[PDB]
């Protein structure tokens, strides 16, 4: 009958919900995604500083213990 | 995919994370060292037709949802693995904090002590 | 328990010993061995008197010449007194505010704001002071750009007012809130749960102009229209038209098979249903 | 059966939604803090060599 | 209350003995003008604190300081930003210049950004924004800051294809696509940029745009399938019979299946204007 | 330097190093030094929470890097890896390789081609796995 035509309609009406919810979805993990990203180069930046500064302070302090020594 | 991808990444930020808390830690005790030393200097579709339309469809639908789970695994991981982080950046700022107050400090008190 | 009473023993002993000394140049090692004193105590777990060396020590710390060792001690002093007497706490805590204001660091005197406030609101049923505490974060952090912090304060004290039944105020910033999560590209898919939220503060004055209201978010925010909230909220005032709890009381129920609803929500709901 | 499989699926994706906002909002903050530290890292190492070059020209030039 | 009246009269009182210690010709004079400039900023006076950390920081450079004067002059900039984004933008540009003397990079980037940010947002000028990212995309570029300088790119790509001819907009979205197809994490959004650049083609003329969408389709065979390829397809077809309908029967549809970021209705509109 | 990562006890590091070197061996057709690595691996990130998911993938890759041996002994590894990792069955590499192995049986070569056209278009696949899939394909 029409109602067997009805249900197909219903029935593809929320498959099409359920691919805006998926789409949705993916969006949302697209999003993260770069967010994520710009965290962990940020990170390896900030990495990169600190390991240059720790090199300089132990420079700085064998230089202190060299003058230390040296000097008494 | 996506999802996997984020994961192994934050995986490889949380080490990063340790490696410069190890680094600040070195940090504020060598400066503390010479600070001290320097003190001492001084189904899914109802069956209208069945047929491969509706079977098909929801074998599809049903692998679909499996993979749906799948990343539910991945979101509990990856919001785990961020809230370690989080604990972990809050625990390095008051120490770098504190590294920085010793050193402006230690630099008043030699402009002071040298008149 | 011997292992606690052998801690305080030893922590009144080491206290004994530093008033000692101290009693006998002499301040800085007064102000370290008291430090160390007061570290004992808090490790003894007795928080009153733990908190009032730590306290006296950082007074002590005062007399010495140091500014920043002085808030650190009176920020650990205040973070003892947590579990103690909440006006000491406050007061040494927005000393500590003071000090750090006068240094010109923000984010650490906005930080204390928070503490104090909520350890104000958990503790004490004063809810305007910790309000006011949250305002004067908010500020602060809107003075450094920390858009991350002012917002989550703006959705605090609007939630809070909107509880007072100050609706004017919370929905204002409600739709402050969902204006700029609109502008920026992330953060704009809670804009639709901060629509409905201003929607219900709305209604709660009346339900003719909710109408227009629900019309401006529409308009401003096309993508509202899909969202659930929407076709709840323009149900649920279909449904109040009218006079039978079970429209209504259906809706809801239906909207609460998907999640739970949350008691601030449930609240406002059970305030608008019954009148 | 349609009704529970599909209130399960519904309530599976409104979970997703709101642990993934969860987990947005505590990168944003996350962000800031690390742009926090960076910036304050890179002033005190900054200062820290400016101090060290102070001594060594003032020591040199004494000794 | 109390805090306007005491701290504005606290920092006069500085000034006042900061400008007598100077006369008396001189860190402690550096020290209190910073100070007071702290007084002013807790005053709530915005402006006029950046008059004195200017001071301040020609003071400390005037005995060859470097460090502490960019610090101060950003500071005086970020302090200016809404009292007065002029002086903001030029201390800001000297912050910039002393950085590039000194050869930090990233601060100049950084710096050249927050430029472009203030002077789009609060003053109408999109060339000198332009400029500004342009500035910052050369220098993370050169520091090997491959995401900071595709940002860059996309968002002067963007502001060239919304006022400035398409050309510019076209080369960077295929420069921009086409590093980007090779990365896993973005080749699924490589093929967005290429699509922007074909709408931008079909302004010049259906005939560009047909040619863009062929070059582009077979650079990248997964693009053969997507759904903005069909829907390019069907668009360029209605052009071709200069059909409004059937252009504006497929926009609706792409519309329905999928929502529109403003930038694509825009110059939909225009192609739907100009199909005559 | 996965040497040097491995004196330094810095994990995870220098596993990428190694899969690399093995996947260039591979490119080489020393099959036997490739397959090591990802076999090590695989048991090395069989245990590790994160790199759980990940790690059926190796054993799939040395399953392929051990058909190019010959059949019996790649039947036989693939038995193996499958015993050792249960929920590797669930995998869409196990039905993959099981077909293959069974059109390679017949020497059917349409039945192996279709397989590798439908699971590329399933999944765009890799140049690597390309490669190696048009070198298998010459038995």
């Amino acid at each position: 009958s029409k109602q067997a035509l009805s249900e197909i309609e219903t029935r593809h009406s929320e498959i099409i919900k359920l691919e805006n919810s998926i789409r949705e979805l993916h969006d949302m993990f697209m999003d993260m995604a770069m967010l994520v990203e710009s965290q962990g180069e940020m990170i390896d930046r900030i990495e990169y500083n600190v390991e240059h500064a720790v090199d300089y302070v132990e420079r700085a302090v064998s230089d202190t213990k060299k003058a230390v020594k040296y000097q008494s | 995919d996506a999802g996997i991808r984020t994961l192994v990444m934050l995986d490889e930020q949380g080490e990063q994370l340790e490696r410069i808390e190890e680094g600040m830690d070195q940090i504020n005790k060598d400066m503390k060292e010479a600070e001290k030393n320097l003190t001492d200097l001084g189904g899914f579709i109802r069956r209208v037709t069945n047929d491969a339309r509706e079977n098909e469809m929801d074998e599809n639908l049903e692998q679909v949802s499996g993979i749906i789970g799948n990343l539910r695994h991945m979101a509990l991981d990856m919001g785990n693995e961020i809230d370690t982080q989080n604990r972990q950046i809050d625990r390095i700022m008051e120490k770098a904090d504190s590294n920085k107050t010793r050193i402006d400090e230690a630099n008043q008190r030699a402009t002071k002590m040298l008149g | 328990g011997m292992d606690t009473s052998g801690k305080q023993a030893e922590a009144m002993a080491l206290l004994a010993e530093a008033e000692r000394k101290v009693k006998n140049s002499k301040i800085e090692e007064a102000c370290e061995i008291y430090a160390r004193a007061a570290n004992m105590f808090k490790m003894a777990k007795n928080w009153s008197a733990a908190g009032n060396a730590f306290c006296q020590a950082a007074q002590l710390h005062l007399q010495l010449q140091s500014k920043h060792d002085a808030a650190t001690c009176f920020v650990d002093a205040g973070n003892a007194f947590k579990k103690a007497d909440p006006q000491e706490a406050i007061n040494c805590l927005m000393r500590a505010i003071e000090i750090y204001t006068d240094m010109g660091r923000f984010t650490i005197a906005a930080k204390h704001h928070i503490s104090i406030a909520e350890i104000y609101e958990t503790e004490l049923v004063d809810v305007e002071k910790a309000i006011a505490h949250y305002e004067q974060s908010a500020d602060y952090y809107k003075g450094e750009e920390s858009n991350s912090s002012a917002n989550k304060c703006l959705l605090k004290v609007a939630g809070y007012a909107a509880q007072l039944e100050q609706y004017q105020k919370a929905i204002d910033i409600y739709e402050q809130v969902g204006t700029s999560a609109m502008d920026s590209p992330l953060l704009k898919y809670s804009a639709k749960d901060y629509f409905f939220k201003a929607a219900l503060c709305h209604f709660c004055i009346d339900m003719l102009n909710a109408k227009l209201a629900v019309q401006k978010y529409e308009e401003l925010f096309p993508a509202f229209s899909d969202s659930r909230e929407c076709k709840l909220m323009k149900k649920l005032l279909e449904a109040h038209e009218e006079q039978n709890v079970d429209s209504y009381t259906e809706s809801v129920k239906e909207y609460d098979s998907i999640s739970r609803l949350d008691q601030w929500l449930t609240t406002m709901l059970l305030r608008i249903k019954k009148t």
